[PDB]
């Protein structure tokens, strides 16, 4: 049947109209796989030919023209428009170019205001992604997750734009005539739909120069000249289409905070070249200024030996005209900046009848009329007219906030910005996508490329603008939300996305301090981060604060307090993740203890010399939790410090205790060696929080109890047997082969590290006979095994390497320092 | 590196222009001022050409500050468990306080017209419901401190000033009808969550001085970064500046309201609440002092410190003498009944040997001052 | 594997071999007899490389026989179509499918 | 058993102790310290008392006697019942001040948190046992607050509720089986009537507000339609309403259920399955957490979708888990698709199954891929 048969059969039409619906609804939000599937059922033409249907009902023209946005346009434009809220601005010669104000001779302060949206803007945004829907084309080879992620439906804009233009001229026109059969049925239901259309064309910058010259035309041809017939402005139109009136103009406040942004960057490529030009000049003269000057010459060089971050500051500080003597720019480049101010000021309407004459003051008193011609009752109207009224009032406001985000950038990398950006734009249209496969390749090769991307480096500040650390940390809240409990799904992004974060904070100070304000809200999340190995949440955490003094005296004490609780947990219950392949139960987790030390480690160690306020808080919190020493030095029922060892060495030797007894997976855990590792976190956490020895020399009394206590702590007789302790030595045997024990479960020089690292830096060496009795029984075994490993074939041998990085940085400088 | 490190006209073109931006924003765009709150308010406020028809009914459909305001009071009226942060709310609630304050023998006749063009200024607001919406967004803050509270403290100060006693009036008849605990229960939990004098990260702040740190892509000489010292002292500022003007003119019916609420079925005794803020900076204060007792000098940023500490403890006293002041005779036996004692002694213990501290040195009689008006 | 009844037979006398695009103006149809994709409401030829497997074995094999200006009614079994995968979410699976080809033009 | 607990546990009807002094006459009369009163709880109709082989418990109302269920109110705890006044009294108690303590009237025993704390409360929240114990601590004060009225009411209802519904399904499984055949019914009469009008009485005791009323208003019955539904389904009656469904399903027909019911039961059976759906929905739309506990035992609805004495019914409560929690989507499965979309081949082109499916699709503006895929998958193809 017809379906302009459905304006009266009122049965079929909400059943029909509510299929658009399911037909929005299964290709929202970027599944551009289910809207190449919508190309079968509902194809270009009878898109194209519903769009000027004039007699097909409300509810359906409305549903079809959604349809055709949804479907097309949706995907595109949402991409597009998260990318217009930041200006890469390239120095380009058409980016020279863009003035503020068009040529005129109006008058010298400022012309008549150019027409908004209308011009050329250089600000980079990538292009759109589309195909042609096909059906018969073969089915890729590759499945899910693997093949390359879907593009949007192809369908032709530049004839789409002009039926929009024409069917909204003919809107304006028919509106005029005040005919009692409008298009659709009613004035919402004629007008919405189509300003829906331009509104999402104008956004994607499909509309040329003269097709926005026509629709200034539409919503006013008066005010908008270049140099019946009623502007959209004047119609009396219901609150529906105001509201898509709002967001027509909003686009247009958007082109012209983006005009100003364009114009200051081209202003800042002009006034660069001028201010370096006279600043190296001058350079010169200040070269021969000892011809005609003495001593007195620091006043004039100290621009010289300050960075150029407050010479320029210095250059520029002429504003208010009491403070000329500091800079030293002669008055024809002051004159030239003090021009621009006032045009810039000009342009936003600051200071120098019914024709409002100007984008700004026709759209103010637009609004105030629609406020004041009735009681407007949609909140969302509401709330967007005034943010439109806000946004003219405040024009340095919304540049002032607009230029953070702003930045400019040599032409020589626009080819790795738009990939850069173009990945960017595929992680931030993965935050409104559930959790999926095919959805978690898609960052983890957008990662890579930004890692392999070079700009990631060059321009931090950039990057950091951008702000995808936001962006990451949000999908990483995501998917520790999703499975908050029973399981982290999905752990191949989760390290691909916190190897991304820990790179991130190593590239700058300024950047791991950006990072740094989430580490409180990184810690909630790290209690259930212990079930995930590799690069942990925690690994970003540690490495937000790593060598770092401020930021290490900035961590705050309950943050501590958070980890050494949870320490206290993993040192009193066994592991889930352990639990769960098989490892036989007992009463701690040693590898999630070493995890928690590591980064306790980190807190209190920068540079070399220990931090004493987040020492002595973290020790008190060790020291009120007596549990966290593991299972010797407990006290009540207690064992030894070297005794837990020859039964680590015992598990790690006899095998069916190691492990489940079922690396293998390269990534075993063996049981004994991370019981014998957690006791080396341990004690070099310890040594590392120890009072120095000024402090110590100084007498300070919270230092010495410190060192007492954890000298009353650790006994010095279980330091000795530990650091006496014989190395499995890469024997030769069998026909040479080099018999090199598995070095994650044989005896490694990184536990004995932590053993001479404590001792010198908490007990120290003092007599001659304390060092001859440590001497012979743990450094003696260690320097003979070097020997003996010292030739062509066992020094490339890893062993060899560890005793090499061993002497050197434990015995050797211990011995350096107690030679006398 | 200094005298070693890469002059001006040697950078990149890119990059030259990139701290330019930065630069001309904080030294030409920050400093500029455009006085625009007056206009906006006065054009929102104007009814335009619809009240010419002179309707029978005269329904006075709102005008659009009335219709802004009530969306404003919409948003905040929503059931929700956070309030989010408004961007648009916040640039016209700024709007809104910094339109109405517009602020040597002048007279006792020009400083009447200054007042009763105040009174005109918070009367284009209050008439519209602006009262009722600051009340509101305070409750439905939940007491969770933050930017968009502080904006509505901001406000109601502004709308407040010199003790209105229409705007006191209509405040005091909203929580009455609407009989609302979480007003009083969010400004509790302000009050309580407001900061005192911290000696472990005033120390952590002196080590960072110390260490002076600097960018990489230029140097900064001596930041002035974000305080951990006294952050919110602005916002506890006006926080008690804003019950102070909500009793002030000796408003007995208010000030018997904040000691205790007849409407509620819980009630929350603000006067001792403010009492117990009062115990914490004594003991700020106190141990803050005891770290300068060893110490012969007070340098700058300890001064910088008291400086703020006392002002605040400034507006505390206000606020309290407000409270008693009529005299109420509720909160007299309040306070008397209080712990308020407590903190009187330890003020009188830190200000006898404070100010023979301060008088051995001519470099403090900045600071001894601001402790003379504050005793 | 296919079957092809002619419609409209051009010229008959040079066919597509590879080396040269295939230029087709088709219109597909599922074998209960509703449309699913045709090429004349996008109004614009479906142009594909030949031999390279991109396009379904049964269209690919079939528009060999077809000469320029011919139009022609092919057949494709499953088995030359997209068979028990079908189309995700278009063609349903197992399923044969009849093209109303007409190659109108090469390159 | 009693407990102390903190945290928002005892906001609902819970923790609602009824003060039910021994005199008929004057009940509202100013309480006075040292005075013979028993304690209630309303939503349980039980009453505090001391038990011989537990201590302090609760008894049912046939077993207090005032020997070992009264109690006095007493200004401190220093050693010292009084006559009653005909008349108001004089107002020594107060609301959040004047600390009481509370001692039993016969035994003398004082009302204290039980010290000793299991390995459950060592590393979980704290719930601290009520023992009667003989002296007490120091810091056994108690603070009496008043709680509003409708809440209150609400408490009431609830014991109410559960008792009539509870006989209806002790009525229902006493001939869940046993089928009747021409003879009489098993037992005692189903109480129809009262269970109908309590259905009715429920159902518009949450009836959301309507549209029409003053904006500001709607939402104060908002948090008062929120309020109640959360008090109820704490309580249990939420999953106490699932239960006379489940009873109520496994027959086909009115004349399959008057087999094992009668024919008298049988003519209300369709009403009865209609209201009980109805009720479940007002309860639990608008509340995200009562639609959550939907999560688990989601395949219950569906499977019950085909169901023909209730399909709209059934659609609605579908529709309200779905508008309300986000988790339920990542729960849905193929099965769950494919039985929605035979909902359209089955009861014909409806457009509220066409609203469920674009439920399905999206939930707090977050896509769900996992859903889109099976719904373009096993309905776009077909073009039936």
């Amino acid at each position: 049947m017809d379906i302009l048969e459905l304006s009266e059969r009122l049965d079929l039409q909400r059943f029909h109209s509510h299929t658009l619906r399911l037909y929005r609804a299964v290709c929202a939000l970027g599944n551009n796989r289910v809207a190449h599937a919508l190309c079968s059922h509902v194809d270009q033409a009878q898109l194209l030919h519903a769009l000027e249907d004039a007699h097909l009902p409300g509810p359906l023209r409305a549903g079809y023209y959604d349809l055709l946005i949804s479907i097309h346009l949706e995907s595109a434009c949402r991409s597009r428009r998260s990318m217009l809220s930041e200006y890469i601005v390239p120095l380009t010669p058409e980016t020279r170019a863009i003035t503020l104000f068009p040529p005129g001779r109006k008058g010298g302060n400022a012309r008549r205001h150019g027409l908004p949206g209308v011009g050329v803007t250089t600000s980079l945004r990538p292009p759109h992604h589309f195909s042609p829907p096909c059906f018969v084309a073969a089915l890729p080879a590759a499945g899910v997750a693997e093949a390359p992620a879907r593009l949007s439906p192809a369908i032709p804009l530049e004839a789409l734009r002009d039926k929009a233009l024409r069917m909204l001229g003919e809107a304006v026109r028919d509106g005029g005539q005040h005919a009692r059969d409008p298009v659709g049925g009613s004035v919402e239901f004629q007008f919405v739909p189509v300003l829906k259309l331009v509104s999402t064309l104008l956004v994607m910058g499909i509309f040329g120069d003269e097709d926005v010259k026509q629709i200034l035309k539409m919503i006013e041809p008066e005010v908008f000249t270049e140099e019946l017939e009623e502007g959209l402005l004047q119609m009396k139109l219901p609150e529906s289409v105001k509201l898509q009136m709002c967001n027509l103009l909003e686009y247009f406040c958007d082109q012209e905070l983006q005009h100003r942004v364009e114009s200051l960057a081209a202003f800042a490529e002009r006034y660069v070249d001028k201010l370096q030009a006279n600043q190296r000049s001058r350079y010169a003269l200040l070269m021969r200024a000892f011809t005609m000057s003495a001593a007195e010459t620091a006043r004039r060089t100290r621009e010289f030996r300050s960075p150029p971050q407050e010479q320029i500051n210095m250059l520029l500080h002429f504003k208010d005209e009491a403070d000329e003597e500091d800079c030293p720019l002669p008055e024809d480049i002051r004159q030239d900046l003090q021009d621009f101010h006032q045009d810039l000021l000009a342009h936003c309407g600051i200071q120098l009848e019914k024709k409002p004459q100007s984008l700004q003051e026709l759209v103010s008193h637009m609004v105030v009329r629609w406020a004041q011609e009735d009681y407007v009752q949609s909140p969302e109207l509401v709330r967007a007219m005034f943010s439109l009224l806000h946004r003219q009032y405040d024009g340095l406001g919304e540049l002032l906030r607009a230029l953070p985000r702003a930045y400019t950038i040599s032409p020589s990398s626009v080819e790795d910005t738009m990939s850069l950006l173009e990945c960017l734009g595929q992680i931030r249209s993965l935050l409104i996508v559930q959790m999926g496969p095919q959805e978690e390749n898609l960052m983890i090769q957008s990662i890579g490329n930004i890692m392999n991307n070079k700009v990631f480096y060059q321009h931090p500040n950039l990057m950091r603008a951008l702000g995808m650390h936001e962006t990451v940390m949000e999908v990483m809240v995501n998917v520790l939300g999703g499975g908050e409990t029973k399981e982290i799904r999905f752990p191949k992004m989760v390290t691909s996305c916190c190897r991304f974060l820990c790179y991130f904070c190593r590239i700058s100070r300024q950047n791991q301090r950006s990072m740094f304000d989430h580490l409180s809200y990184l810690l909630e999340n790290s209690g259930i981060g212990l079930g995930m190995q590799g690069s942990t949440p925690l690994d970003v955490a540690a490495a937000s604060v790593i060598d770092n003094n401020e930021l290490a005296l900035a961590l705050q004490e309950q943050d501590l307090e958070k980890v050494v609780s949870y320490l206290a947990g993993c040192g009193l219950q066994s592991c889930p993740m352990l639990l769960a392949k098989g490892y036989p139960d007992i009463g701690w987790n040693p590898c999630g203890g070493e995890r928690y030390l590591d980064f306790l480690r980190f807190a209190v160690f920068v540079n070399g010399e220990s931090v004493e306020e987040n020492a002595n808080v973290v020790v008190r919190l060790l020291i009120r939790k007596p549990e966290c020493f593991g299972p010797a030095l407990r006290g009540e029922g207690g064992s030894g410090l070297l005794a837990a060892i020859e039964e680590a060495i015992r598990i790690s030797e006899d095998p069916a205790r190691d492990g489940p007894g079922v690396p293998p997976e390269e990534n075993r855990v063996h049981l004994g060696h991370a019981i014998m590792s957690f006791y080396a976190a341990l004690i070099d956490l310890l040594g590392r929080c120890a009072p120095e020895m000024h402090l110590i020399q100084a007498g300070k009394g919270e230092a010495l109890r410190i060192r007492a206590i954890l000298r009353s702590l650790v006994p010095l007789d279980d330091l000795v047997g530990i650091i006496s302790l014989p190395l499995q030595i890469p024997t030769l045997g069998k026909d040479g082969a080099l018999v090199q024990p598995k070095m994650s479960a044989s005896f490694v020089p990184d536990h004995k590290a932590s053993m001479v690292l404590f001792l010198d830096r908490v007990y120290g060496i003092e007599n001659q006979d304390f060092l001859l009795h440590v001497l012979d029984v743990g450094f003696l075994p260690d320097m003979r095994a070097a020997a003996s490993l010292d030739t062509a074939t066992f020094s490339t041998t890893e062993m060899a390497l560890a005793l090499n990085r061993y002497l050197c940085l434990a015995v050797l400088p211990l011995i350096t320092k107690c030679a006398p | 590196a200094c005298f070693r490190m890469t002059p001006l006209y040697n950078l990149p073109t890119h990059r030259a222009c990139n701290m330019f931006l930065e630069s001309y924003k904080a030294a030409w765009i920050l400093t500029e001022d455009h006085s625009f709150e007056d206009r906006m308010i006065d054009d929102l406020s104007k009814a335009g050409e619809q009240e010419e028809e002179e309707e029978e009914v005269e329904e006075k459909k709102p005008d659009p500050l009335h219709q802004l305001v009530l969306h404003f009071s919409r948003t905040a009226l929503t059931e929700k468990s956070k309030l989010d942060e408004d961007y648009l709310y916040m640039a016209y609630a700024d709007i809104m306080a910094k339109s109405c304050h517009l602020e040597v023998e002048v007279s006792f006749e020009e400083k009447e017209m200054e007042k009763q063009r105040l009174l005109y200024q918070q009367s284009r607001l209050h008439t519209r419901g602006a009262a009722e919406m600051v009340l509101q967004m305070i409750s439905a803050c939940k007491g969770e401190t933050g930017a968009m509270v502080s904006s509505t403290l901001k406000l109601g100060i502004s709308i407040l000033n010199g003790g209105n006693a229409e705007v006191q009036q209509k405040m005091l008849d909203y929580l009455k009808d609407k009989k609302e605990v979480g007003f009083f229960q969010s400004i509790q939990a302000l009050m309580q969550t407001c900061s005192v004098l911290d000696l472990n990260a005033f120390e952590r702040q002196n080590k960072a001085e110390g260490l002076g740190m600097v960018n990489e892509d230029g140097t900064v000489i001596n930041r002035q970064n974000g305080e951990k010292v006294m952050a919110d002292d602005e916002f506890t500022q006006d926080l008690f500046r804003f019950l102070q003007l909500l009793c002030e003119g000796h408003n007995n019916d208010f000030q018997n309201y904040l000691r205790t609420q007849t409407g509620n079925t819980t009630t929350i005794n603000i006067i001792i609440c403010t009492v117990d803020y009062l115990l914490r900076l004594q003991e700020s204060i106190s141990d803050f002092y005891w770290y300068y007792s060893g110490k012969d000098v007070i340098e700058e940023q300890g001064k910088r410190n008291f400086s703020k500490a006392m002002s605040v403890a400034k507006q505390v006293f206000n606020s309290l003498t407000e409270y008693i002041q009529g005299p109420c005779t509720g909160n007299q036996q309040s306070l008397a009944h209080s712990r308020l004692w407590d903190a009187v002694v330890g003020f009188l213990h830190v200000f006898a040997h404070m100010m023979m501290k301060l008088a051995q040195d001519s470099s403090q009689i900045e600071l001894l001052k601001e402790l003379l008006d504050l005793q | 594997g296919v079957e092809i009844e002619t419609i409209s037979p051009g010229d008959g006398r040079t066919f597509p071999k590879k080396g040269q695009t295939c230029v087709v103006h088709y219109t597909g149809m599922l074998q209960n007899g509703k449309k699913f994709d045709s090429s004349r409401d996008r109004n614009k030829p479906f142009k594909f490389r030949i031999g390279k497997q991109e396009v379904i074995k049964g269209f690919e094999e079939g528009a060999a026989q077809m000469s320029l200006g011919q139009r022609a009614k092919l057949t494709c079994t499953p088995d030359v179509a997209y068979g028990a995968t079908g189309h995700p979410g278009v063609i349903p699976p197992n399923a044969t499918l009849i093209f109303d080809v007409e190659l109108l033009n090469l390159e | 058993l009693v407990y102390y607990e903190g945290g928002a546990v005892c906001t609902h009807a819970r923790s609602l102790w009824r003060l039910e002094p021994l005199r008929i006459s004057w009940s509202g009369s100013h309480l006075r310290w040292g005075q013979p009163l028993r304690i209630r709880h309303v939503t349980t109709g039980r009453y505090l008392a001391l038990t011989e082989d537990q201590g302090l418990v609760v008894v049912d109302a046939c077993k207090a006697h005032t020997k070992a269920t009264s109690f006095c109110f007493r200004v401190s705890k220093e050693k010292l019942p009084k006559r009653d006044v005909e008349g108001m009294g004089p107002p020594e108690i107060k609301y959040g001040e004047s600390l009481c303590f509370v001692q039993h009237v016969a035994s003398g025993l004082w009302l204290t948190y039980a010290a000793p704390d299991p390995k459950a409360l060592r590393l979980g929240v704290l719930k601290k046992k009520a023992i009667l114990h003989q002296e007490g601590h120091m810091d056994d004060a108690l603070f009496l607050t008043r709680c509003q009225q409708e809440e209150s009411q609400a408490a009431r209802m609830i014991h109410s509720t559960a008792g009539l519904y509870n006989q209806f399904i002790k009525g229902l499984d006493s001939f869940s089986g046993k089928p009747r055949g021409s003879g009489p019914p098993a037992g005692p009469a189903l109480p129809i009537e009262a269970v109908i009008l309590s259905l009715q009485d429920l159902i518009g005791y949450f009836e959301p507000p309507s549209e029409e009323l003053q904006h500001e208003e709607k939402q104060s019955k908002l948090r008062s339609l929120r309020n109640r539904q959360s008090l109820f389904q704490e309580e249990g009656m939420l999953s106490l309403v699932l239960n006379c469904i489940d009873r109520l399903n496994v027959y086909t027909t009115a004349a399959h259920f008057a087999e094992y019911a009668g024919e008298e039961a049988a003519e209300s059976w369709k009403e009865i399955v209609n209201l009980l759906y109805e009720l479940l929905a007002s309860l639990i739309r608008g509340n995200r957490a009562n639609c959550a506990l939907f999560s688990t035992n989601l395949d219950w609805v569906v499977s019950k979708l085909d169901r023909l004495e209730a399909s709209s019914g059934i659609l609605e409560v579908l529709y309200c888990v779905l508008i309300e929690s986000p988790e339920v989507l990542n729960i849905i499965q193929e099965n769950h698709i494919k039985s929605i979309i035979s909902l359209l081949d089955k009861h014909g082109r409806n457009h509220k199954v066409l609203d469920v499916l674009c439920s399905l699709c999206v939930c707090n503006g977050v896509a769900v891929r996992s859903n889109q895929d099976l719904i373009t998958e096993n309905l776009l193809p077909g073009r039936e």
